[PDB]
């Protein structure tokens, strides 16, 4: 191969690892602040559905 | 050849032959002889081969490398540009090494063509030797095995601080 070659092509390499290994730390840097804060859209334990919950007028008035 | 100017040569001073004796020497005939029966068939068969090389004529070339930007001009973590400085240095590398071959090659050859007044007829491949060296010890050596540019601008940092420091506290 040319020496044109195996530079271009090693610059390539680089640009695709660096680039996965950037991708890498804001990865681990956003599962850090979404389970500290549990606002993203992962770490999303279930609650309780409020589509449960009855909404008629029951038996006693006081609820 | 060769350039004249980078292997620098004097110029040869050979004596005449004054011989003072009667007795032939044996070297003249041994000269005649190596030239009637060595280098005049070598000869002829350089000048076949010349011939040879000379009805294909073709030409190879010095690869130029233009000058990518240094480390000192690269971002830190930006391996698409501190590559290109890192090659760039590694070349460098090899041509500071050759540079101080060369020099050593002049050293020698200074030596042994001065013979045994070589002390005082060497002085000034000495001192060439002696600068090109604490230059290439300077620039790097104490790198390690790992050697990068990196290393050596750090190293070029650290013996800056010190000649400032060695500046400021001697004023």
């Amino acid at each position: 191969d040319a020496p044109e070659k195996n530079y271009e092509r090693t610059m390539a390499i680089l640009q695709i690892e660096s680039e996965k290994a950037e991708l890498r730390l804001k990865e681990l840097e956003v599962r850090r602040l979404m389970r500290a804060k549990g606002d993203g859209p992962w770490f999303q334990y279930p609650t309780i559905d409020k589509a449960l919950i009855d909404h008629s007028p029951k038996a006693t008035p006081d609820n | 050849s060769w350039d004249k100017d980078v292997y620098p040569e004097p110029p040869r001073r050979t004596p005449a032959p004054s011989p003072q004796t009667s007795l032939p020497n044996p070297i003249t005939y041994l000269t005649k002889a190596f030239d009637l029966l060595v280098d005049r068939p070598v000869t002829l068969v350089r000048e076949f081969i010349e011939r040879q090389h000379a009805k294909n004529k073709y030409y190879y070339y010095h690869r130029e490398f233009r000058r990518v930007p240094d480390i000192t001009e690269c971002h830190e973590k930006d391996v698409l540009c501190m590559f290109e400085a890192e090659m760039q240095w590694k070349r460098d590398y090899k041509v500071d090494q050759e540079i101080v071959n060369i020099i050593q090659e002049r050293l020698k050859a200074c030596q042994q063509r001065e013979g045994e007044s070589h002390r005082q007829n060497c002085a000034k491949e000495l001192q060439q030797f002696t600068q090109v060296v604490k230059a290439y010890q300077d620039r790097y050596h104490d790198l390690g095995a790992h050697y990068s540019a990196r290393k050596c601008l750090a190293k070029q940092k650290q013996r800056m601080l010190a000649e400032r420091k060695a500046t400021k506290e001697a004023a």
